C-alpha cells in the first residue's frame, strides 16, 4: 500500500545536510514545530558514526507527540564527541555545549573530513578555550572578551596572562581519527502543559 | 519486528576455564541500540550486570560485577559479548542479553538466554516408583543424581501426558539433582497397559527407558 | 544508586479479581523534561525471558492485555492486574531505568486463589535396584491440593525424622489451580533394613485429621 502521503514533513534535511555547519561555541539551534517528523529516516541511515539517545527511544516515538523539538548542530573533533552527553566534563562540555543530567534526546554524529578539511588546514571552526565559569545546560556564549588568567587585569588587550578565548581547530585531511572533524546533531524533546505540534506519522 | 537478539548456545565449562558468550542483534536501526546483560541464578531473581553501546563501546557495569566480567562489542557484526577469564562454580546461571534503542530506556527486546554450567556432568540413575495394591492408582519414576539441569521426562514415548506431574528438581547435599515424575492412572490399567518413563539428559548423552510395573 | 523493594513477596488472588503489586524506590525517578517516571514492570515465566509489560510507570507495551495497568508517582508505584486470569500466574519484577546501574525488584509471585482441596496421598518404597547401590529413597506424593501449605512428617518405626528429606512443589495447574508435592526421605541401605514401618503423615487445611500412608518393608 502506497503511503503515507505527508506534505508537512519536518525539515530534518536542512539541518543534517546543511552545506555549512557552525562552530561549537556558537552552536546552531533549529526549532522544529508544526510538522510530522519521520524519525525512521534518521536511524535507518547507514551514514552515522554515533547515535546515542538518552531517556527516549528513537524507534518508539513515531507514534508520539511533543510540544517542541530542538535540533542543535555544530562541529567538533572525534576525541570530543564523547563529551556531548549528560554528566561529561572537558573543553567542549564546560565551555561550549553542555547537556543537562536529565537530558532526553539523541546525539547524532558522523565524520566530516571530506567536507570540513582543507589542504592548508580549515581554520573556520572555533572552540572556546577559557571561561570564568562553566556553562549551564543549553547555554550559548559568543562573547570574545579577553580572558584574565592572572592578577593583572587586561583592558581588552591580549598579553601576559591575558588570552583570547577562542582557538581554532586544525582540520587538515591528514589528521588522524579523533582530530578530523565530526558534524554533530543534538535532538532534544520537551513536553509541556501546552499543545503538541511535532508528532510521528502514526498519530 | 524492530530487533531480535540471538544468543550463543549452551555452555558446559570447567572451573578455571575462560568463556565468551555472544548476543547478535538482527534488525535495522541497530546503531541506536544499547545491549545489557542480566544474570539469573537457578531459582533466583534478575541481576543487571552491565550495558554497552556498540557504536563507541561505552561500557557501564553494576558494582556487583565490576571487574568480575568484561562486556565487549563488535559493531561490525552487531554483536555484543560477555566473557569471564576464570570461571567459578558460582557463575552457573542463565544469562539473558537485553536491548533497547537508547540509554535510560526500557529493555524491550530479550534473547532466549544462554545457560552456563561451570561443573562436570553426570548421568542420572532412573528407578521405578511402583504402584501399590477400585479407584485410581499412582506410579512414577525417580530420576536421581544428575548434573546439570535439565532432564526431560515423558511417558510411553510421549503418548501419556494426561495427569502427569514432573516435579521441579532439587539440589541434594551431594551437589547432584534429584527429581520425581509421577502419573495417576485407573487401577484396572495396571494389569494391561504398559507404563514406560523416558528420561533424557542431554549434557551426559544418556537416554533411559524404564519399565514400571507393580512389585509381585 | 537506586534500590527497589517490592511488596508483597507472594500474592494469591481468585479468578476474575484484582491483584495489586507495590514497588518502592529509594529515590525519585521523575524526569522533569518529559513529566514521566522511569519505572518499568516485567513478567517472567519458567524457561522464558522476561516480558516487558509496562514502561514509563503507566504505559502498556505491545502484546499486553488491557487488564494490566500501572500507576504511581515519586517513590510509590503499583502494578494492577484486574480480572486475574489463569496464564497471569508468574513472577513480576519492577525495574527502574532512571539511571545506571539498572536495578530490579526482588520479585513478586502471583498465584490463583481457589477453594480448599485436600491432597490425595501416596507412598512409594525404594526399588530393589536402588538398594543394590546402597541408598534408599522413600517418596511421598501429595497430589492436586490447595493451598500450598502442608506439613509432611516422616516416621520410621514411629520415630519422627528430621534433616533427611527434601520437598518439591509443582507449578500451579492451569485448569484446576492445584499444586502437587513430593517429599523424598533418603537413608542408607543399612539404615533402611533396620526398621519396618515407613510412614508419611500429612497435615493440611483440607483434612480435618492428619492422613497417614505407610508400608512395611518388603510386603
Ligand atoms: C495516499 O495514501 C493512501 C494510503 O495512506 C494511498 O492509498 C493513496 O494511494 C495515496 N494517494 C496517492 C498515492 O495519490
Ligand atoms: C539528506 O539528509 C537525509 C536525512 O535527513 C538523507 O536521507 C539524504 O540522503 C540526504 N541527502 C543527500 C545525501 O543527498
Amino acid at each position: 500500500e502506497t503511503g503515507p502521503n505527508i506534505t508537512n514533513l519536518c525539515p530534518f534535511g536542512e539541518v543534517f545536510n546543511a552545506t555549512r555547519f557552525a562552530s561549537v561555541y556558537a552552536w546552531n539551534r533549529k526549532r522544529i514545530s508544526n510538522c510530522v517528523a519521520d524519525y525512521s529516516v534518521l536511524y535507518n541511515s547507514a551514514s552515522f558514526s554515533t547515535f546515542k539517545c538518552y531517556g527516549v527511544s528513537p524507534t518508539k516515538l513515531n507514534d508520539l507527540c511533543f510540544t517542541n523539538v530542538y535540533a542543535d548542530s555544530f562541529v567538533i573533533r572525534g576525541d570530543e564527541v564523547r563529551q556531548i552527553a549528560p554528566g561529561q566534563t572537558g573543553k567542549i562540555a564546560d565551555y561550549n555545549y553542555k547537556l543537562p543530567d536529565d537530558f532526553t534526546g539523541c546525539v547524532i554524529a558522523w565524520n566530516s573530513n571530506n567536507l570540513d578539511s582543507k589542504v592548508g588546514g580549515n581554520y573556520n571552526y572555533l572552540y572556546r578555550l577559557f571561561r570564568k565559569s562553566n556553562l549551564k545546560p543549553f547555554e550559548r556564549d559568543i562573547s570574545t572578551e579577553i580572558y584574565q588568567a592572572g592578577s593583572t587585569p587586561c583592558n581588552g588587550v591580549e598579553g601576559f596572562n591575558c588570552y583570547f578565548p577562542l582557538q581554532s581547530y586544525g582540520f587538515q585531511p591528514t589528521n588522524g581519527v579523533g582530530y578530523q572533524p565530526y558534524r554533530v546533531v543534538v535532538l532534544s524533546f520537551e513536553l509541556l502543559h501546552a499543545p503538541a505540534t511535532v508528532c510521528g506519522p502514526k498519530k | 519486528t524492530q530487533m531480535q537478539l540471538v544468543q550463543s548456545g549452551t555452555e558446559v565449562k570447567k572451573p578455571g576455564e575462560s568463556l565468551k558468550i555472544s548476543c547478535k542483534g538482527s534488525g535495522y536501526g541497530f546503531i541506536t541500540y544499547w545491549i545489557g546483560w542480566v544474570r539469573q541464578m537457578p531459582g533466583k531473581g534478575l541481576e543487571w550486570m552491565g550495558i554497552i553501546y556498540p557504536g563507541d563501546s561505552e561500557t557501564r557495569y553494576s558494582p556487583s560485577f565490576q571487574g568480575q566480567v568484561t562486556i565487549s562489542a563488535d559493531k561490525s557484526i552487531n554483536t555484543a559479548y560477555l566473557q569471564w577469564s576464570s570461571l567459578k562454580a558460582s557463575d552457573t546461571a542463565i544469562y539473558y542479553c537485553a536491548g533497547g534503542s537508547g540509554i535510560s530506556t526500557p529493555m524491550d527486546v530479550w534473547g532466549q538466554g544462554t545457560t552456563v554450567t561451570v561443573a562436570s556432568t553426570k548421568g542420572p540413575s532412573v528407578f521405578p516408583l511402583a504402584p501399590s495394591s477400585g479407584g485410581t492408582a499412582a506410579l512414577g519414576c525417580l530420576v536421581k543424581d544428575y548434573f546439570p539441569e535439565p532432564v526431560t521426562v515423558s511417558w510411553n514415548s510421549g503418548a501419556l501426558t494426561s495427569g502427569v506431574h514432573t516435579f521441579p528438581a532439587v539440589l541434594q547435599s551431594s551437589g547432584l539433582y534429584s527429581l520425581s515424575s509421577v502419573v495417576t492412572v485407573p487401577s484396572s490399567s495396571l494389569g494391561t497397559q504398559t507404563y514406560i518413563c523416558n528420561v533424557n539428559h542431554k549434557p551426559s548423552n544418556t537416554k533411559v527407558d524404564k519399565k514400571v510395573e507393580p512389585k509381585s | 544508586d537506586i534500590q527497589l523493594t517490592q511488596s508483597p513477596d507472594s500474592l494469591a488472588v481468585s479468578l476474575g479479581e484484582r491483584a495489586t503489586i507495590n514497588c518502592k524506590s529509594s529515590q525519585s525517578v521523575l524526569y522533569s523534561s518529559i513529566n514521566k517516571n522511569y519505572l518499568a514492570w516485567y513478567q517472567q515465566k519458567p524457561g522464558q525471558p522476561p516480558k516487558l509489560l509496562i514502561y514509563w510507570a503507566s504505559t502498556r507495551e505491545s502484546g499486553v492485555p488491557d487488564r494490566f495497568s500501572g500507576s504511581g508517582s515519586g517513590t510509590d508505584f503499583t502494578l494492577t492486574i484486574s480480572s486475574l486470569q489463569a496464564e497471569d500466574v508468574a513472577v513480576y519484577y519492577c525495574q527502574q531505568y532512571y539511571s545506571t546501574p539498572y536495578t530490579f525488584g526482588q520479585g513478586t509471585k502471583v498465584e490463583i486463589k481457589r477453594t480448599v482441596a485436600a491432597p490425595s496421598v501416596f507412598i512409594f518404597p525404594p526399588s530393589d535396584e536402588q538398594l543394590k547401590s546402597g541408598t534408599a529413597s522413600v517418596v511421598c506424593l501429595l497430589n492436586n491440593f490447595y493451598p500450598r501449605e502442608a506439613k509432611v512428617q516422616w516416621k520410621v518405626d514411629n520415630a519422627l525424622q528430621s534433616g533427611n528429606s527434601q520437598e518439591s512443589v509443582t507449578e500451579q495447574d492451569s485448569k484446576d489451580s492445584t499444586y502437587s508435592l513430593s517429599s523424598t526421605l533418603t537413608l542408607s541401605k543399612a539404615d533402611y533394613e533396620k526398621h519396618k514401618v515407613y510412614a508419611c503423615e500429612v497435615t493440611h487445611q483440607g483434612l480435618s485429621s492428619p492422613v497417614t500412608k505407610s508400608f512395611n518393608r518388603g510386603e
